[PDB]
């Protein structure tokens, strides 16, 4: 009977999979753990900038705390 | 005597017309239409596996020519040329001379199958069963030249469907 | 065959490897079933060509052939009469 | 029809029909492919006498 | 090998030329019965890759089922032209490879290979679904004996 | 890296289009009493290639009388857009964090009318201008329609970035709060997604449009949940309702006679809209009269 | 096959031209030249959709003119495969005309039965389709045995197939308004177009052959055709689907009475001896002889004699010439009379619909055109 669409479906459903898998991981990657800090108005992204300053290296998603300060 | 279709008379009555607003606000018929469907889809299908399975056939079935033969192996054939006296479209063209034995059997025995019908006219006609119709159907080519058989053809396919078409016969012969 | 399977899928083929000189394989076709097991294989007698074969004769093929069209081995139509007339023969005496 | 009875049961709530009941592909029910061989009945004027042409 | 790479590519290339080739009709008669009652569940075509569909430019074969009149010559030459190539015909039924029954009548033409080039032909009257079937099997097994790319690298 | 991320985001989508042409017909086939494609490869899982292998194979028959130009262009675009509109999708952490996805989306989905309309107009056919004609009219006929829907539904989201609608759903399908609105969205997206030589990408353009129009209805109404610390719970979780979703596509598909043209407009027009303003108004009044107005951020 | 040409008064259409003729063969042209008995597979050939009925018109044609009546066992085997013709033609007459509008699956499920019957037609005849099985004189071969039981297991379960068929169609309000108040035909024009069979019926019009001039053996059987009230497409396919459903008891009713006898009328001069008579009787070697040589010698006269066809009025006018050759037979068919009348049927509408009034015509290009 009908089983055999499974095998239709499973690969669409691994191949729409991807996707969400691909771009979840890759941000952790990019921003180390941390997802990419979203900046929907101006308050979140000159916190970016902020931490970007700070970090030193250059790199927002590299965050510093209260070991930064003496 | 007769029986109507389309009148319904409709009840207008406050409860009647509340499942017909229901229908066309909530959809219901259609719905009913996805529960036939899905339900056509939770069984087994009717498909056959060709080549490794074929559908049924009867004992009856007319298909490829072959002429057949005796015990000994003579032709049936004899030239009586009723086959193509009833033959619909003319497919049968026969002709006889002398036969070394002193015989004057036939020599030509073609049927068009690109003019064939395929009626069994000619397995009826004949009197002592020389041409029938075989049970095979198999034999598409792809020049129009092979279908049109010729004496030899006929007799290679009647030593060919032999044994199968004999048994058909042995197993009809009651009927006819 | 089955009993289980619906009429249609009950008794049914896997094709040999190689047959009558021809490879069997990845391409196969319905010619390749033998005269005899055609009748049981379509469903036309319950019982098969096992049990009791059909009848032996000198004459029936001594191999099933497969559908020859497209090879070598095709079908050619030709007349089977013989030529009616013959034209008259020119003596080829000296001359005069 | 093979199918388990939870096959049965969800398309039996889908068409809200017996399904089980009258299947559509045909099943060893069938007449066997090979019968019995006839003996068709004689010809109502197959008598011998009385049943001449001219009648 | 330089002939190896050619035949890899030959294959992959008419592989499926034989399994997606999609049929295309004109239905004239009794023919264009058996033409979708295989699209009927019985003997199932879908499941070969094949599938019926017009479509006049975007079709692989035709199974050309009927009797061809003269009144549709026009319309038939038309359409094998408007056919992209590769195109096949199949010629269903013995009015139409060959006339048939009416072969003698006026308003028929004897045969479709005088109108078309008729590739692989099935006969019957009509030839019963599975017939057809066959011969479309027939017709994808010709397709495997090409040599399209190795005749154009032997040149 | 981010390369990465557009191909990853890109290949999938095309190889699970691919396999959506194989799921089609096969659905449809014991759906049918068919078997559907079991020959190509096993279950038929070859002929999503084959199909897409042997179109790009065969030669480009365009008519004299159509312009090379539009007639290459029109279909060029009609997967471009379609390929930009998986993007902005929130599954689990979209793409593009668009604070405007919504208008984004519906944007870009209000310029595929192009594909049709010069495909047909360059077509120069009388078939096929009437065919092209019929199509833009019934697509922008229900653009209104399809507007409408989403401002009535976000409007209790809090705004038009997608991220915020998973924090909405959260606990509740939104279906449950709209679901006179959701009947009407599940057909508007049915119209648009026209669906009741350079081919091949055509089809796969209609096709990622099925998908992905289901997927937005999925992330609209058939909300999911979604941990930070493990996103891939709300990634299988949305694959598998946007494939339901496509699987009733196919359901549907097989399921019903065509509209004719007049019923086409008088659904809409006559029924669909005035219900839709009616819905649009319940869903801006309740809000205001419950205090429960969304938070813009 | 269908050339129809029409006017688009915008997307309104004021006349419809079906210049019908593509699939025209002369086929009382070569019926001119063959006996009776070779022409008869041409009527086989003529309606592709109820076959095994035109046989049915040819065969008490050539009855009436050799004034020979066919046995009453041979009345009844023709009575039950042309109502299965019955099943036969409204399977494809609702599901091509819902195939037009766009259902696919009533399409599918109705052709996967129509195998059924297909192979019941193999059983007896020996052919899928066009069994060329009933001749004048009855029929030519027997029942296998056990087809009899066969058919009853698949009548037995097939009103539960017409079911589905109703269900998602008959409620389905995209099929009414895809159906209803289109091809509406007023009475007296359904009357006076020539129209026949379900047009009549659909249009309100008490009058069908099967009942008012009940031919063969119709007689004994008892049924009720569904003569509705609107007449329109919509009202046709609800007569349509209860054909089915009235056919199925008129299989009922002959198949658990079917009497005993012979299968052809005991005339040598008109049916071909038995194949045990011919090799023992010398008069079945000579009878059987010129029979297929010229046939029976039909006597002169003319005749129209017409049957309820699933399609209508389907009758033959034949002139005998007093020999073993039919002189000429007019192929009167519904379909042309069907089709007279297209003009005003797809007056009123446009093209999304009339090709739904396409589908309820019943229209099939081997009636017409021949
Ligand atoms: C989605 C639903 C869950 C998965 C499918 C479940 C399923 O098929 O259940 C059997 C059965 C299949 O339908 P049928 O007509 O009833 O089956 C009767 C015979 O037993 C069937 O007899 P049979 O001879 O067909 O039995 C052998 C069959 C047995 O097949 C199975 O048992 C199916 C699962 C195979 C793994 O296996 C095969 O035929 C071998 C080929 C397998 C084809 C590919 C299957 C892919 C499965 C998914 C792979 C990953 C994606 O369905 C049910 O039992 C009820 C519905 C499923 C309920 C699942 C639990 C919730
Ligand atoms: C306090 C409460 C406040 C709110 C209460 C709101 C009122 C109560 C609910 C109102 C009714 C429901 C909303 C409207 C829906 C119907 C709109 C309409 O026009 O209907 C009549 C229409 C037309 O019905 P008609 O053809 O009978 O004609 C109706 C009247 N005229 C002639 C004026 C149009 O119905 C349809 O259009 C049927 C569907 C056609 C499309 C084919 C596909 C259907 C697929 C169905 C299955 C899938 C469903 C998926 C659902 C979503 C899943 C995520
Ligand atoms: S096949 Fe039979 S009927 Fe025909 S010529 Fe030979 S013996 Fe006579
Ligand atoms: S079956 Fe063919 S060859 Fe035989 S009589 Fe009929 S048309 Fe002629
Ligand atoms: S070959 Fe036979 S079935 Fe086919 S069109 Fe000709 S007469 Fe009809």
């Amino acid at each position: 009977m009908w089983f055999e669409i499974l095998p239709g479906i499973a690969v669409m459903a691994a191949c729409l999979f991807i996707p969400g898998m691909a771009t979840a991981h890759i941000h952790k990657f990019t921003n180390g753990g941390k997802e990419k800090r979203v900046a929907h108005f101006s308050y979140q992204w000159n916190l970016m900038e902020r931490d970007r300053c700070i970090s030193g290296v250059n790199r927002y998603h590299v965050t510093k705390g209260l070991e930064n300060i003496d | 005597t007769y029986k109507f279709v389309n009148m319904r008379e409709p009840s207008m009555d406050m409860k009647s017309v509340t499942d017909r607003a229901a229908q066309t606000l909530l959809w219901t018929e259609l719905v009913r239409g996805l529960g036939m469907t899905l339900s056509y889809l939770f069984r087994e299908p009717a498909t056959i596996n060709y080549p490794f399975e074929k559908g049924p056939l009867s004992p009856r079935f007319r298909g490829e020519h072959a002429l057949r033969r005796y015990p000994s192996g003579e032709e049936r054939c004899i030239a009586c040329k009723l086959c193509e006296a009833v033959c619909p479209a003319q497919a049968i063209t026969i002709e006889a001379e002398p036969r070394a034995d002193g015989s004057r059997r036939t020599t030509r025995y073609d049927i068009d199958m690109t003019k064939c019908i395929y009626c069994g006219f000619c397995q009826e006609a004949c009197p002592v069963d020389a041409i029938v119709e075989g049970p095979n159907f198999e034999f598409s080519t792809e020049t129009h030249e092979e279908l049109l058989y010729n004496k030899e053809k006929l007799l290679n396919n009647g030593d060919k469907w032999e044994a199968e078409i004999a048994a058909n016969i042995q197993a009809d012969y009651l009927y006819r | 065959e089955d009993n289980k399977q619906f009429f249609g899928r009950h008794r049914w083929v896997i094709y040999t490897t190689e047959m009558n000189g021809r490879d069997t394989f990845w391409d196969v076709d319905g010619s390749m079933v033998p005269p005899e097991w055609h009748r049981w294989l379509h469903c036309m007698t319950d019982d098969p060509p096992t049990t009791k074969p059909p009848t032996a004769r000198k004459y029936i093929w001594t191999n099933h052939k497969f559908n020859v069209s497209g090879t070598p081995q095709q079908y050619v139509p030709y007349s089977t009469t013989r030529k009616k007339i013959q034209e008259w023969v020119p003596p080829s005496t000296p001359y005069k | 029809a093979s199918a388990t009875r939870v096959i049965q049961l969800l398309r039996n709530w889908a068409s809200g029909r017996d399904l089980q009941a009258k299947l559509q592909l045909r099943y060893q029910e069938i007449s066997k492919r090979t019968q019995p061989p006839p003996k068709l009945p004689v010809g109502p004027s197959h008598k011998l006498s009385n049943n001449y042409y001219c009648t | 090998r330089g002939e190896y790479v050619v035949a890899k590519l030959d294959d992959l290339v008419n592989w499926a030329r034989r399994s997606s080739l999609w049929p295309m009709t004109f239905g004239l008669a009794c023919c264009a019965v058996e033409m979708m009652h295989m699209a009927a569940p019985r003997y199932d075509m879908d499941r070969f890759g094949v599938v019926f569909r017009a479509s006049p430019r975007q079709s692989d074969v035709m199974i050309v089922a009927g009797t061809l009149t003269n009144k549709m010559a026009p319309a038939l030459r038309k359409v094998y032209d408007q056919m992209p190539e590769p195109r096949y015909v199949v010629s269903m039924g013995s009015c139409a490879n060959g006339g048939g029954y009416y072969h003698y009548s006026y308003s028929v033409v004897r045969g479709c290979d005088r109108i078309v080039p008729v590739d692989i032909y099935v006969p019957g009257c009509p030839p019963t679904a599975e017939a057809l079937l066959y011969g479309i099997l027939q017709l994808q097994r010709k397709i495997k004996r090409e040599k399209r790319l190795r005749i154009w690298y032997r040149r | 890296m981010f390369m990465i991320n557009i191909l990853s985001l890109i290949i999938p989508i095309l190889l699970a289009v691919a396999f959506l042409t194989l799921v089609e017909r096969k659905v449809l086939g014991y759906m049918q009493l068919r078997k559907g494609p079991n020959v190509v490869g096993p279950y038929g899982l070859l002929q999503p290639i084959a199909d897409a292998l042997k179109l790009v194979t065969k030669e480009p028959l365009r008519p004299g009388t159509s312009s090379i130009s539009m007639f290459i262009i029109a279909p060029i675009l009609g997967l471009s857009l379609a390929l930009t509109m998986w993007v902005p999708l929130p599954m689990p952490y979209p793409l593009i964090n668009m604070n405007l996805g919504v208008l984004f989306m519906l944007a870009m989905s209000s310029l595929a009318v192009y594909s049709i309309l010069w495909s047909g107009w360059a077509s120069n056919s009388k078939y096929a201008l009437i065919g092209a004609l019929r199509a833009v009219a019934q697509t922008i006929s229900y653009e209104v329609t399809l507007a409408i829907i989403l401002l009535s539904v976000l409007l209790m989201n809090g705004s038009y970035t997608l991220s915020t609608l998973i924090t909405t759903q959260e606990h509740i399908w939104m279906i449950f709060t709209s679901w006179p609105l959701a009947m009407m969205w599940f057909i508007s997206t049915l119209a648009e997604t026209n669906r009741a030589g350079p081919f091949a990408m055509f089809f796969m353009a209609e096709y990622a449009n099925i998908i992905m129009m289901n997927a937005f209805t999925a992330i609209l109404f058939l909300g999911a949940s979604h941990d930070p610390h493990t996103p891939e719970l709300y990634t299988i979780n949305f694959v598998l309702k946007t494939l339901a979703l496509t699987i009733t596509f196919l359901w549907i598909r097989a399921s019903y006679p065509r509209f004719r043209y007049d019923q086409l407009m008088h659904l809409l027009w006559k029924s669909f809209l005035p219900l839709t303003l009616a819905l649009c108004m319940w869903h801006i009044s309740l809000p205001i009269m419950t205090a429960s107005i969304p938070p813009q951020s | 096959v269908l050339r129809l040409v029409m006017e688009l008064s915008g997307e309104m259409v004021r006349k419809c031209d079906p210049h019908i003729g593509l699939l025209h063969r002369g086929t009382e042209k070569l019926i001119e030249y063959k006996t009776y008995l070779q022409a008869l597979p041409y009527f086989d050939r003529l309606d592709y959709v109820s076959m095994m009925c035109n046989e049915q018109a040819y065969s008490l044609a050539v009855e009436k003119l050799l004034n020979i009546q066919p046995p009453p066992r041979a009345q009844w085997i023709r009575v039950l495969f042309g109502e299965i013709t019955r099943l036969l033609n409204h399977i494809m007459a609702v599901t091509t005309h819902a195939l037009d509008i766009g259902a696919m699956t009533p399409f599918f499920w109705m052709f996967e039965e129509r195998e059924k019957m297909f192979e019941f037609y193999e059983r007896v005849s020996g052919a899928r389709m066009h069994a060329a099985y009933i001749r004048p004189g009855g029929v030519h071969q027997d029942l296998p045995l056990g087809l009899l039981d066969d058919i009853y297991e698949f009548s037995k379960n097939f009103s539960f197939r017409i079911d589905e068929l109703e269900e998602m169609l008959t409620n389905n309000r995209i099929w009414r308004n895809r159906t209803v108040d289109i091809g509406v035909v007023t009475a007296e024009d359904a009357l006076n177009y020539g129209f026949s069979g379900v047009m009549l019926r659909g249009s309100g019009i008490q009058w069908d052959l099967r009942k008012t001039q009940p031919y063969d053996v119709y007689d004994q059987v008892e049924f009720d055709v569904p003569i509705g009230s609107r007449g329109d497409c919509y009202d046709r396919y609800l007569c349509r689907v209860e054909e089915m459903r009235q056919s199925l008891r008129i299989i009922s009713q002959c198949l658990n009475k079917m009497p005993p006898g012979e299968i052809k009328v005991d005339d040598a001069k008109v049916s071909p001896p038995k194949r045990a008579e011919m090799k023992t009787s010398m008069e079945s070697l000579i009878h059987h002889f010129k029979l297929y040589t010229e046939g029976y010698q039909v006597p002169p006269g003319a005749t129209y004699t017409a049957i309820e066809a699933p399609k209508g009025e389907f009758g033959v006018y034949l002139v005998s010439d007093g020999s073993s050759r039919p002189y000429r037979c007019k192929i009167k068919a519904p379909g042309f009379a069907h089709l007279a009348g297209l003009d005003k049927m797809s007056k009123g509408h446009m093209l999304a619909d009339v090709v739904a009034i396409i589908g309820t015509q019943d229209i099939v290009f081997g009636e017409v055109d021949r």
